[PDB]
C-alpha cells in the first residue's frame, strides 16, 4: 500500500497572457481569421471557465473541469465574428455555409469553443459594413486552411475576363451589422482554442507546485500529467536527447525522464 | 550525471618516446544489442577550437595519423600515443555522450623532457620618471631555465614580504624549450623613502645555491 | 561548406544581456541537431544547452534552467544564445557545435570560433608605458637585458613590438595579469649584447584599438 504522493513540474512562474486574444478590440474577419501561438507558460482555467458571461462554452476532448491536471507542447487560438444564427456551426460534423467555405473544424479537435454576445460593442447605427463574411466559394475547404485570394469567379462556360455580371459574381460582401433586428441576426464573437500532443518536453502546464522525490518506496507518483503507482529506483539505459519516457514491452511503462533535473527513473511494481 | 576523472594531470615525455593518459568515469558506459562504447578524444592547442581526435574509442577520424591510437572498454581507457614529436604539444580532453550531462574531462597538458639548465637573474631599478605617478614597481626576471618550478623571495631589509606581488610565466618556447618567468612587486610613494635595501632570491634545482641579486636605493 | 561562424567580442556591465549568432552553412540546416558550449579562462569545458531545427526542444542543465534561452531561425539560418543576469564569473569563450551522424551522437565536429564575452565594471581608457632603466654595472658576459613596461589598460588588445620590426631574436612578451581595480598590466624585455649598449637605437611602440592609441618610447642607458 501505498505511503506518500509525489509531484513534480517545471521550475517556471510565467503567467500565460489570456487577456490579449480576450478582451483586445479589433479583431478579424472569418475567412482572414487570425491565428496565435501560446507556449511556455502556465495557465490557469477555472477563471476562464467561470466567467459568467459565456453565452456558448462547448468543447470536446477533454472534461470542463480538471483541466488543471494536463501538460501539452502548444496552445492554438483563433478568433472571429459569425452571426448568431450560426454559432452552432463552429463544432465538428456540421455542414453549412460558413463553416464549410470559410474555416471547417477538424473532426478530431481535442479543444475548446467559446462564444458570446458582443452587440452592445460592434453594433453600429446606419449599417457596420467592417464585419464581412465570405460567401461564394467554389470548393469544399480541408480542416485548418486560410484562403486569401479574391480572384474573380467563372460559374459559366463565357469568361468575364474579371467583370462582374451574369454567372460572375464577387465572393465577397457586407454583413450589414444593424442592432434594430432580432436576435438571430445578432453577432457573436467566436474563440477557439486547439490542443495538441507530441513525444517532446511539455511547454505549457497547468497551476500547483512539486515535491521533493524520494526512492525504494512504493510511492504514487505524477509526472508531468502521467500518473502511477510503484517504486522509483535508479536504472540506466538510452535515452535520447528529446524522448522524454521509455517503455517496456507490452505498453508498460518502465522508465521515466524526471524533468528539472533530466534524471532517469525506473518503475518497478510494489507487490 | 557522470564524473569523468583523468590522470595524470601533466607529464613530461622526450621525443620518440611512449605516452598514456588514462580517462575513468563513474557509471559503465557500454551499450547490449550493440556492442558500442560511447567516448570521444580530442586535442586543443591555445587560440584555437578543440578537434576531435578519436571516436567510438576505437576508430579515427580521416586525416590524423597512426601515430594516434586509442583502446579500452568499460570504464576505464587510454591513449597510447606512439611517436611524440615537436608539434604534438597540446591540452587532451575525454567526453562522453551517453547521457544528458555531455561530461567532459579535466585536461593534461604535455611537455617536452630536456636536460636541467640554470637561470639567468636581472634587477631593474625604477625609473625617475615613474615617481611623477606615485607608484614604485620592482621587476626582477628569471630567464632560460627548466624545470618550471623555481622559488622566488622578496627582501626589504632583510624583511620577508608577501601579498603585495605577481608572477607570470611565458609559454615553452620552440626553439630550446625553455621558461621565463617574472616577478613584479608593487608599493606606493608612501612607503618608497622609508627603506633602504631590495633584492629577490631565486631557489631552484639546477642551482646549488640562491644567487643574490643584491640592490639599494642611490647606486651604492 | 559544413562550417559555422559567429558573432565579434563584447564587454558589458553587470546586468545587462548578451546575445550570441551561429550562422550555418554547407549542409540541410534541417537535419542536424547544434549545441552550445563555454570555457572559463583557465578551466575545462562545459555545456549550456541544445536545440533543434524543425521545432523542438531548448534543454538545459539545473543551473541554467532559467537563464539561457536559445531561439532558432530559419531561411537565415542563424541560432542565437540570449543569455540574461550577468556575473562577474561568466568572462569566457563561448563555441556552438552541430550533433553529426544522427542517432544518439554527439561528435562536436565542426566547432565555431567562438566569441569572447567579459563582464565588468570599469571603464575604457588608454596604456601608460614606461622604460626599465638597466644596470651600468651588470657586466655578466656578452649580453645584457632591457625592458618596457605597460600599465592600466582596459579591454585587452594590446599589440606590442621592438624597433618597428627590425628587433626579433631575443624577444619576451609575458601574459596580462589583472590587478584589484580591473585594469590590466604587462611586461616586454629584449635581450641585446651588452658590447654593443651605446652603438644603435631602441624604441617599443604599442598599439590599442580599443583606445585608438599608438606610443612609441625608447629605453636608454642610463648615465
Ligand atoms: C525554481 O526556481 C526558483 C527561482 O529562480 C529557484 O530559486 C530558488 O528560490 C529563491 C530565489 O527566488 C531562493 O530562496 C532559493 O534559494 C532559490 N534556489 C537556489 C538554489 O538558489 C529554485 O532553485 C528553483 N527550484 C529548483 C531549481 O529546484
Amino acid at each position: 500500500q501505498p505511503t506518500e504522493s509525489i509531484v513534480r513540474f517545471p521550475n517556471i512562474t510565467n503567467l500565460c497572457p489570456f487577456g490579449e486574444v480576450f478582451n483586445a478590440t479589433r479583431f478579424a474577419s472569418v475567412y482572414a481569421w487570425n491565428r496565435k501561438r501560446i507556449s511556455n507558460c502556465v495557465a490557469d482555467y477555472s477563471v476562464l471557465y467561470n466567467s459568467a458571461s459565456f453565452s456558448t462554452f462547448k468543447c470536446y476532448g477533454v472534461s470542463p473541469t480538471k483541466l488543471n491536471d494536463l501538460c501539452f507542447t502548444n496552445v492554438y487560438a483563433d478568433s472571429f465574428v459569425i452571426r448568431g444564427d450560426e454559432v452552432r456551426q463552429i463544432a465538428p460534423g456540421q455542414t453549412g455555409k460558413i463553416a464549410d467555405y470559410n474555416y471547417k473544424l477538424p473532426d478530431d479537435f481535442t479543444g475548446c469553443v467559446i462564444a458570446w454576445n458582443s452587440n452592445n460593442l460592434d453594433s453600429k447605427v446606419g449599417g457596420n459594413y467592417n464585419y464581412l463574411y465570405r460567401l461564394f466559394r467554389k470548393s469544399n475547404l480541408k480542416p485548418f486552411e486560410r484562403d486569401i485570394s479574391t480572384e474573380i469567379y467563372q460559374a459559366g462556360s463565357t469568361p468575364c475576363n474579371g467583370v462582374e455580371g451574369f454567372n460572375c459574381y464577387f465572393p465577397l460582401q457586407s454583413y450589414g451589422f444593424q442592432p434594430t433586428n432580432g436576435v438571430g441576426y445578432q453577432p457573436y464573437r467566436v474563440v477557439v482554442l486547439s490542443f495538441e500532443l507530441l513525444h517532446a518536453p511539455a511547454t505549457v502546464c497547468g497551476p500547483k507546485k512539486s515535491t521533493n522525490l524520494v526512492k525504494n518506496k512504493c510511492v504514487n507518483f505524477n509526472f508531468n500529467g502521467l500518473t502511477g503507482t510503484g517504486v522509483l529506483t535508479e536504472s540506466n539505459k538510452k535515452f535520447l536527447p528529446f524522448q522524454q519516457f521509455g517503455r517496456d514491452i507490452a505498453d508498460t511503462t518502465d522508465a521515466v525522464r524526471d524533468p528539472q533535473t533530466l534524471e532517469i527513473l525506473d518503475i518497478t511494481p510494489c507487490s | 550525471d557522470i564524473v569523468m576523472t583523468q590522470s595524470p594531470d601533466s607529464l613530461a615525455v622526450s621525443l620518440g618516446e611512449r605516452a598514456t593518459i588514462n580517462c575513468k568515469s563513474s557509471r559503465n558506459v557500454l551499450y547490449s544489442s550493440n556492442n558500442k562504447n560511447y567516448l570521444a578524444w580530442y586535442q586543443q592547442k591555445p587560440g584555437q577550437p578543440p578537434k576531435l581526435l578519436i571516436y567510438w574509442a576505437s576508430a579515427r577520424e580521416s586525416g590524423v595519423p597512426d601515430r594516434f591510437s586509442g583502446s579500452g572498454s568499460g570504464t576505464d581507457f587510454t591513449l597510447t600515443i606512439s611517436s611524440l614529436q615537436a608539434e604534438d604539444v597540446a591540452v587532451y580532453y575525454c567526453q562522453q555522450y551517453y547521457n544528458t550531462p555531455y561530461t567532459f574531462g579535466q585536461g593534461t597538458k604535455l611537455e617536452i623532457k630536456r636536460t636541467v639548465a640554470a637561470p639567468s637573474v636581472f634587477i631593474f631599478p625604477p625609473s625617475d620618471e615613474q615617481l611623477k605617478s606615485g607608484t614604485a614597481s620592482v621587476v626582477c626576471l628569471l630567464n632560460n631555465f627548466y624545470p618550471r618550478e623555481a622559488k622566488v623571495q622578496w627582501k626589504v631589509d632583510n624583511a620577508l614580504q608577501s601579498g603585495n606581488s605577481q608572477e607570470s610565466v611565458t609559454e615553452q618556447d620552440s626553439k630550446d624549450s625553455t621558461y621565463s618567468l617574472s616577478s613584479t612587486l608593487t608599493l606606493s610613494k608612501a612607503d618608497y623613502e622609508k627603506h633602504k635595501v631590495y633584492a629577490c632570491e631565486v631557489t631552484h634545482q639546477g642551482l646549488s645555491s640562491p644567487v643574490t641579486k643584491s640592490f639599494n636605493r642611490g647606486e651604492c | 561548406q559544413v562550417q559555422l561562424v559567429q558573432s565579434g567580442a563584447e564587454v558589458k556591465k553587470p546586468g545587462a544581456s548578451v546575445k550570441v549568432s551561429c550562422k550555418a552553412s554547407g549542409y540541410t540546416f534541417t537535419s542536424f541537431y547544434i549545441h552550445w558550449v563555454r570555457q572559463a579562462p583557465g578551466q575545462g569545458l562545459e555545456w549550456m544547452g541544445i536545440i533543434d531545427p524543425s521545432g523542438g526542444s531548448t534543454s538545459y542543465p539545473q543551473k541554467f534552467q532559467g537563464r539561457v534561452t536559445m531561439t532558432r531561425d530559419t531561411s537565415t539560418s542563424t541560432v542565437y544564445m540570449d543569455l540574461s543576469s550577468l556575473r562577474s564569473e561568466d568572462t569566457a569563450v563561448y563555441y556552438c557545435t552541430r550533433d553529426g551522424s544522427a542517432g544518439d551522437n554527439s561528435w562536436f565536429d565542426p566547432w565555431g570560433q567562438g566569441t569572447l564575452v567579459t563582464v565588468s565594471s570599469a571603464s575604457t581608457k588608454g596604456p601608460s608605458v614606461f622604460p626599465l632603466a638597466p644596470s651600468s654595472k651588470s657586466t655578466s658576459g656578452g649580453t645584457a637585458a632591457l625592458g618596457c613596461l605597460v600599465k592600466d589598460y582596459f579591454p585587452e588588445p594590446v599589440t606590442v613590438s621592438w624597433n618597428s620590426g627590425a628587433l626579433t631574436s631575443g624577444v619576451h612578451t609575458f601574459p596580462a595579469v589583472l590587478q584589484s581595480s580591473g585594469l590590466y598590466s604587462l611586461s616586454s624585455v629584449v635581450t641585446v649584447p651588452s658590447s654593443s649598449l651605446g652603438t644603435q637605437t631602441y624604441i617599443c611602440n604599442v598599439n590599442h584599438k580599443p583606445s585608438n592609441t599608438k606610443v612609441d618610447k625608447r629605453v636608454e642607458p642610463k648615465s
